[PDB]
């Protein structure tokens, strides 16, 4: 399973 | 023994040819188990191994949503990277990410990973402490500052020590028939005369799982590192792998050469010779 | 920077004339990811070749497996033809049942 890492560069 | 789960992201810009393509593949050890392609007809996370088909519709929905949000995230990442490197919008660029966890035979976390690349070069990587970052350059340092402020490492660490190991433990149990079975290599040595005074000895390993293997030729018990032709371990397409190693040897000296094979599926390393 | 593909053409199982098998072309070590790979039977492109989902190694370089069902015979010649941005001309690698 993945998780959402939503923070961009 | 020990096991790994890894997800591989590739986001590729393609100016004049639509929005950047986003692809994810997930592996447990050397077994592909899930994929996602933003260019799919109706993009979603798809099973690629029998043991993952067990997961209910909720899993697939949740997993699909992550990838669909990632498509948008990595499009923004690509735009941002252009600015950070002062690059024109005319060129195609690639961001890659590989993240996941390794567990021991007891299923405990051995270590977590989260590494990113830009155009095939290191960009930023979570350190082994799962708390701090290594940035490859001044552009990645800007991401590092943002990520430090946003506590990204803490969210990574929570995943790596929790869901990553928990889901991998479940996958290992569900796929125990295969993920917990090593297939030893089937091995042989071939002989091909090059000329009257030179011959090729080629040591083959076929049908093995997992991919990790060592093949080495010794002459009079001395490793022939510099003189061995070693091909990249290659997928047979039925889950197993293949590899060979070859030396050119003087005619009449074939018996001074031994092939050595190490593989987790072998109770002990193997020694092979040319069997004329 | 750009990295040129490694190319291997080989069969899934040991080749046995008149016996159905899989012809594989494994391309690895390349960057960027765009790559053109054809499997050829007697110099002509085999239709409907499949390939693996794009993935990459710890060094970020990509790899792909291209593959088609095939029945090797004595007479039939097989090859892989690969083009990549790093290649000024397409590379042909002949299948050799001993490689």
């Amino acid at each position: 399973e993945e998780y959402l890492q939503a923070f961009t560069y | 023994g020990s096991h790994s789960m890894r997800y591989f992201y590739t986001a590729m810009s393609r100016p004049g040819r639509g929005e950047p393509r986003f692809i994810t593949v997930g592996y447990v050890d050397d077994t592909l188990f899930v994929r996602f392609d933003s260019d799919a007809t109706s993009p979603r996370k798809e099973p690629r191994a029998p043991w993952i088909e067990q997961e209910g519709p909720e899993y697939w929905d949740r997993e699909t949503q992550i990838s669909k949000t990632n498509t948008q995230t990595y499009r923004e990442n690509l735009r941002t990277a252009l600015r950070y490197y002062n690059q024109s919008e005319a060129g195609s660029h690639i961001i890659q990410r590989m993240y996941g966890c390794d567990v021991g035979p007891d299923g405990r976390l051995l270590r977590g990973y989260d590494q990113y690349a830009y155009d095939g070069k290191d960009y930023i990587a979570l350190n082994e402490d799962l708390s701090s970052w290594t940035a490859a350059d001044t552009a990645a340092q800007i991401t590092q500052r943002k990520w430090e402020a946003a506590r990204v490492a803490e969210q990574d660490r929570a995943y790596l020590e929790g869901l990553c190991v928990e889901s991998l433990r479940r996958y290992l149990e569900n796929g125990k028939e295969t993920l917990q079975r090593a297939d030893p290599p089937k091995t042989h040595v071939t002989h091909h005369p090059i000329s009257d005074h030179e011959v090729t000895l080629r040591c083959w390993a076929l049908g093995f799982y997992p991919a990790e293997i060592t093949l080495t030729w010794q002459r009079d018990g001395e490793d022939q590192t510099q003189d061995t032709e070693l091909v990249e371990t290659r997928p047979a397409g039925d889950r197993t792998f293949q590899k060979w190693a070859a030396v050119v040897v003087p005619s009449g000296e074939e018996q001074r050469y031994t092939c050595h094979v190490q593989h987790e599926g072998l109770p002990k390393p193997l020694t092979l010779r040319w069997e004329p | 920077i750009q990295r040129t593909p490694k190319i291997q053409v080989y069969s899934r199982h040991p080749a046995e004339n008149g016996k159905s098998n899989f012809l594989n072309c494994y391309v690895s070590g390349f960057h960027p990811s765009d790559i053109e790979v054809d499997l050829l039977k007697n110099g002509e492109r085999i239709e409907k070749v499949e390939h693996s989902d794009l993935s990459f190694s710890k060094d970020w370089s990509f790899y792909l497996l291209y593959y088609t069902e095939f029945t090797p015979t004595e007479k039939d010649e097989y090859a892989c033809r690969v083009n990549h941005v790093t290649l000024s001309q397409p590379k042909i690698v002949k299948w050799d049942r001993d490689m």
